[PDB]
């Protein structure tokens, strides 16, 4: 009967994963339409870093110890190079291997055994559906956080809060021994990671109309 | 992207325009990846033009690379100018049929 | 390999041959050469008299030509329209352009398997018949749709 | 009106096909040199 | 089943395009080489968009992909 | 530097150029000691030598990100990449997926 | 069943090898017609060296570190003398030993076993055909690579990027003792292997009309 | 978009370097997600114009 | 040119870099009349005569 519960969990999870994968495939153009990292790739093919923010922070350390702040910011992932832009399929695709091996050990002989077998399979079906939904929600939250981080980086870049990444390049002529040759050795190097400015008087505000 | 893009007016464009003399209207299939001086001199000799230079080559000369099959030599010189950019200039005189290579300092 | 499809999905060469035969006996031109294909349609079965409006029974023929186009893999398809000299040159140029535009929009809205659609309307500048005695019944007023089948 | 195309031959072979694929590249490279 | 149905039949498998050749000069709808243009939009397997499965086997079925990322959905549960 | 020295100074040099096996890869000769990978779905060949994929195609790779790439005289592309079973390509503006068995 | 797979693989491999060897024989003139190694020898009966090129080189060496160049050239096989020019027969010929002893100890007993035995032999036959085609494709790629390397050496030698080989020959007249005599002795050796140059000033270019 | 538009004033438009002429009034619809070169070659083939790369 | 400091250059890019545990840096470069050095969040321009 516990075996019936477990195979109900596995079969329901597999079925829901297949349905949610094809449903994700149904709207494929809109996903890469909205999650265009290629618009946000910087000029030296470097992924912009990730920033997180918070508002109205209060902490009670212990008795008689209260520390509050208005807003805060935190660098999550440092900027680095990327050969290719990322995509949503690195975040949202579900694994699917349907298991089809229920061993013939206990099979319901009484009608009561058949009915409790049915309801145990049904409970496993519900549980697998719930697990698949939670996994999907987790992935959606992750990709939402990263996209918000990149757009926040561009936001406070416009607000003049981050130093933009300064990168040099050394250019050489041909090189190699008498046997092997190169043409134009150009080596690129970022010597200045982006970071927040703390001299707040240089901050630039905004207005609307 | 519209409000962030930066362009130039065509009146202030620093590109080589087409000289359209009659000797420049041929086809050539050239692949090259190296220096500049022999390339432009040999282009001028294929065009039956004289050729001269002013300035000086630096310690590391400018390296260029062009591959094409069927395109005019005037367009070859246009792409040479576009690959060179700022440190090197190229002039064509069709009155006295010469080409001139200009360095920067 | 059992997961590998043996054929391109929703395709049958017998059905292609059969609907090609049905079109050719229906009286609309199908042309095959190399891997390139051209379909020619008279305007009289499509629009009103020199008018950019759609007859309501023509949706059946447009669905049929969409069903034929659903059987290849392609990149770019070009459609074009031609007419007869009526009042101006500009008038029928804009008329042919609008006719091609409308039929292009409907065939895009039908789920054709393609990447690029090109619209061309020329009018009465490149006829294919010197015998221009009929009006919109004359076959020089026409619409063609052409492409090349890649692999 | 059974449709066809002009060029038909005896059936070919993949080894000959890829031999041709190598051969054309050899031909054009040596032609340019 | 007949690839060149309502036609003469099969002439040869052109391996350049991976397609059969009908007796009439038209490419059939069938496939004849696995190196042909497959419009694959759906797959099988687990630990995808990662390094695949780890080569090791556990006493449990706890499968962690070769990127170092755990795959609970591919693994067993309780 | 004494025997009880706290730290040798940390070095920094020119990063290496590329890998020379990719020339053999784009020529089509598999590198020595490698074994073949069965690819099905498009037009590419692949080998495994040093826990890194080596592929040869005319297509363009998207998904996993490649470590290095090389381009032929006629435009044939060769890729050295971290290991993965799945590839995403763009053919003519249409995207497609490729799978590799026998990893 | 594994025996059925193995004998299907062996039989298909041998049969396809025999067929491809016959077809390779059938185009005998065209092979060495298009692979003229004999024209490619230099004037001292010396095989030219082999060169390789690479265009648009980039590499991400690690994070924050990329190096690019236009082209590279690498010596593949060094120049050496040859007694005879090579041909295609040491590159493309398939080794064919016909098997004659299929050991059948396992045997199907019923119709289902016989049928699955048939389809497993068919699968092995297909796999053997694919293996034979794979071997042929690798061989033709290898010989094309070597031939392209020699024609690339001739290309760069016409481009004035490499140095031609330099060879000395010393001649002696009557030699040998009173019991053995050689009437002459011309002994030659290449004093310098061909190799690329790094000086850019000696570089010629080409045009077409 | 609102905040970056208001912090940086616009200066130019690409229609200065991109004029319009005849046989450009054709219409198109597309679904392309790759490199630019085949797309530009196809649009030049539609335009019946010369194509140039730099 | 070889430049010894406790700072980090920005403009030309090094050809070989060395550093110590206590913060001393040394750079080898091609000759340049100007340099760019960032220090503690502010970026300054330097003139060197050669």
């Amino acid at each position: 009967k516990e075996t019936a519960l477990s195979v109900g969990a596995q079969a329901g999870l597999a079925w829901r994963a297949k349905i949610i994968d094809e449903q994700l495939n149904k709207q494929a153009r809109n996903l890469d339409a909205i999650y265009d990292f290629n618009s946000l790739v910087l000029e030296h093919n470097i992924l912009p870093p990730v920033l997180l923010e918070g508002r109205n922070t209060l902490n009670l350390a212990d008795a008689q110890s209260i520390r509050i702040s208005d807003r805060t910011y935190k660098v999550a992932k440092q900027a680095h190079f990327i050969t290719t832009p990322p995509t949503w399929r690195q975040y949202l695709w579900m694994d699917y291997v349907k298991p089809e091996a229920p061993n013939v050990t206990l099979l319901p002989k009484t009608k009561a055994e058949k009915e409790i077998w049915c309801i145990y399979t049904e409970r496993g079906w519900k549980n697998g559906i719930d697990q698949a939904n939670t996994i999907l929600e987790e992935n959606i939250a992750r990709i939402k956080e990263d996209f918000g981080g990149m757009i926040l980086y561009r936001k406070l870049l416009a607000m003049n809060m981050v130093s933009p990444p300064y990168v040099s390049h050394t250019d050489l002529g041909v090189t190699g021994d008498g046997s092997e040759i190169h043409i134009d050795d150009r080596v690129l190097r970022i010597t200045a990671l982006p970071e927040l400015n703390v001299n707040s008087a240089e901050w630039r505000a905004a207005v609307a109309k | 992207a519209k409000v962030e893009k930066v362009i130039t007016p065509p009146s202030k464009d620093n590109t080589l325009t087409i000289p359209n003399a009659y000797n420049l209207q041929a086809r050539a299939s050239v692949d090259w990846s190296g220096p500049i001086e022999e390339l432009t001199a040999r282009i001028a000799k294929a065009a039956h033009f004289r050729f001269r230079v002013l300035g000086k080559s630096p310690s590391v000369p400018v390296l260029i690379s062009i591959s094409t099959k069927d395109e005019s030599l005037a367009e070859i010189l246009r792409d040479i100018d576009y690959q060179a950019g700022k440190k090197a200039s190229i002039h064509v005189y069709p009155n006295s049929q010469v080409v001139e290579l200009r360095y920067a300092k | 390999v059992p997961k590998l499809p043996c054929r391109v999905d929703g395709a049958c060469d017998a059905t292609i041959i059969k609907m090609m035969t049905d079109l050719n006996k229906k009286g609309i031109k199908v042309a095959s050469v190399g891997q390139n294909y051209l379909i020619s349609i008279p305007a009289s079965a499509l629009f009103a008299d020199q008018s950019p409006r759609l007859n309501w029974a023509s949706y059946s023929l447009l669905n049929e030509i969409a069903a034929f186009l659903k059987q290849f893999r392609k990149i770019a398809i070009t459609v074009t329209s031609y007419s007869s000299k009526y009042v101006s040159v500009k008038r029928e140029r804009a008329l042919t352009l609008a006719r091609s535009r409308v039929v292009s929009e409907y065939l895009w809205s039908q789920g054709v398997d393609s990447r690029i659609i090109f619209t061309q309307g020329l009018g009465s500048d490149k006829p294919i018949t010197s015998y221009t005695l009929g009006g919109d019944r004359s076959p020089n007023a026409r619409v063609e749709i052409t492409f090349r089948r890649a692999v | 009106m059974k449709f066809k195309k002009p060029p038909i031959n005896n059936p070919s072979d993949d080894a000959t096909i890829k031999l041709a694929e190598a051969a054309v590249s050899v031909s054009d490279s040596m032609l340019e040199m | 089943d007949g690839c060149c149905s309502k036609m003469g039949g099969i002439n040869y498998c052109d391996s350049s395009a991976g397609r059969l050749v009908c007796n009439n000069g038209f490419y059939s709808t069938c496939y004849c080489t696995r190196h042909a243009v497959m419009d694959l939009q759906f797959l099988m397997g687990c630990c995808l968009w990662h390094g695949g499965v780890y080569p090791q086997l556990n006493s449990s079925g706890l499968v962690v992909c070769n990127d170092g990322y755990v795959s609970e959905e591919c693994s067993l549960q309780k | 530097y004494g025997p009880n020295a706290k730290s040798m100074p940390t070095e920094e040099g020119i990063p290496p150029s590329a890998n020379d096996l990719l020339l053999h890869v784009l020529e089509g000769v598999p590198p020595p000691g490698s074994r073949r990978l069965v690819v099905s779905g498009g037009d590419a060949r692949a080998w495994l030598s040093n826990e890194k994929m080596y592929v040869r195609t005319n297509l363009t790779i998207l998904s996993p990100g490649w470590l290095a790439s090389m381009t032929s005289a006629d435009g044939t592309h060769a890729y050295e990449m971290q290991k993965s079973p799945v590839l995403l390509v763009s053919w003519h503006g249409k995207v497609m997926q490729l799978k590799v068995e026998g990893l």
